[PDB]
């Protein structure tokens, strides 16, 4: 497990082929102005050490299935895809190894359950969106946005140790 | 000549300052043949950029710059940036940017002064009367020391020193050294250096008569 905050790659590169893989940009889609709003009261609050290890698990967990499927290989690009499945594996075995070992990871109450749960609606809400679209190109971009303002509220709350007041 | 002609008809240079926590948007557009005078600014966010929201007193103005404290109470998304300009009673342009407050973030109107001494300089940036507890947004403070052509930057802790005038003392120097103190902040980055008037001092000299 990465006990030590010594440096990672991990997170920091899932956000960027996000970001590659963007056909197109949700600036210039002004129409899908459904966004939806990670839920961040689950995620960047109480978890703030190896807590949100589990929740980042099935997080991703979501997100592979999501984007593993018809929709998104033929909607994104199949190559970035291709690196991504693998870079979510990564990072998946990367959380779960905290879990295969000893670590402070599966401590907390049915309150660890609360949080995925609140990912997994969050991902379901989503998809009906994504259906309710037809799965077009800017819905797809609304997607991307949140999907990368969640990293940016999930993961990157470990390494939001600025202000401690 | 190079490149494509100077189009000096529409600019839509758009720069954001912040005057005491005070988050002031003007607009720069360069008028060929029409010239118009009234302007209509809106805003809006990432989350959905269809969200165009007009700003009240900053629309059909014929001022030039718009204030905004409580209306720009972001730091983590981005605020997008739309001015609307309508020459007399039809529309001319609707050039539409963005502006990063956690990057940006231009801090220059604050007074600052600084005492010099024989061994130590006493920077003194007077920052507004805010209290800091009520202020949610994360950024360090620079001080820049440049002292005899020795450029420094100082960059200090600012829990609980934005909340007035910032005492900084800067010891470990030498008589007669001339210093220029640069007031800027940053977050994550290096590109938020916003030098402001550097203010330059001498402290005093040691350049008197050697003897034994």
């Amino acid at each position: 497990c990465d006990l030590p905050q010594t440096h990672s790659l991990g997170s920091r590169r899932t956000l960027m082929l996000l970001a590659q893989m963007r056909k197109i940009s949700l600036f210039s889609c002004l129409k899908d102005r459904h966004d939806f709003g990670f839920p961040q009261e689950e995620f960047g609050n109480q978890f703030q050490k190896a807590e949100t290890i589990p929740v980042l698990h099935e997080m991703i967990q979501q997100i592979f299935n999501l984007f593993s499927t018809k929709d998104s290989s033929a909607a994104w690009d199949e190559t970035l895809l291709d690196k991504f499945y693998t870079e979510l594996y990564q990072q998946l075995n990367d959380l779960e190894a905290c879990v295969i070992q000893g670590v402070g990871v599966t401590e907390t109450p049915l309150m660890k359950e609360d949080s995925i749960l609140a990912v997994r609606k969050y991902f379901q809400r989503i998809t009906l969106y994504l259906k309710e679209k037809k799965y077009s190109p800017c819905a797809w971009e609304v997607v991307r946005a949140e999907i990368m303002r969640s990293f940016s509220l999930s993961t990157n709350l470990q390494e939001s140790l600025r202000s401690k007041e | 000549s190079y490149d494509s002609p100077d189009y000096t008809d529409e600019s839509c240079t758009f720069k954001i300052s912040l005057r005491n926590f005070r988050s002031i948007l003007s607009w720069e557009l360069k008028n060929h043949s029409i010239v118009p005078t009234h302007y209509t600014l809106l805003y809006t966010i990432m989350s959905k950029p269809e969200d165009l929201k007009v700003v009240k007193n900053c629309a059909n103005t014929t001022r030039s710059f718009c204030d905004l404290t409580d209306e720009w109470r972001s730091t983590h998304e981005a605020y997008v940036t739309v001015l609307e300009g309508f020459s007399g009673n039809t529309t001319l342009f609707s050039c539409s940017h963005n502006f990063w407050l956690a990057i940006d973030m231009s801090f220059e109107p604050p007074e600052f002064e600084i005492v010099g001494f024989t061994n130590h300089i006493n920077v003194m940036v007077k920052f507004p009367s805010i209290v800091e507890e009520e202020l949610q947004f994360d950024l360090s403070l620079v001080i820049e020391e440049q002292s005899e052509g020795i450029v420094k930057k100082h960059k200090p802790e600012i829990k609980g020193n934005m909340s007035g005038n910032f005492t900084y003392i800067i010891d470990k120097l030498i008589p007669n050294t001339n210093y220029c103190v640069s007031v800027y902040l940053e977050h994550s980055d290096e590109q938020a250096v916003i030098k402001s008037p550097l203010k330059c001092t001498l402290l005093p000299p040691g350049q008197e008569s050697e003897f034994s």
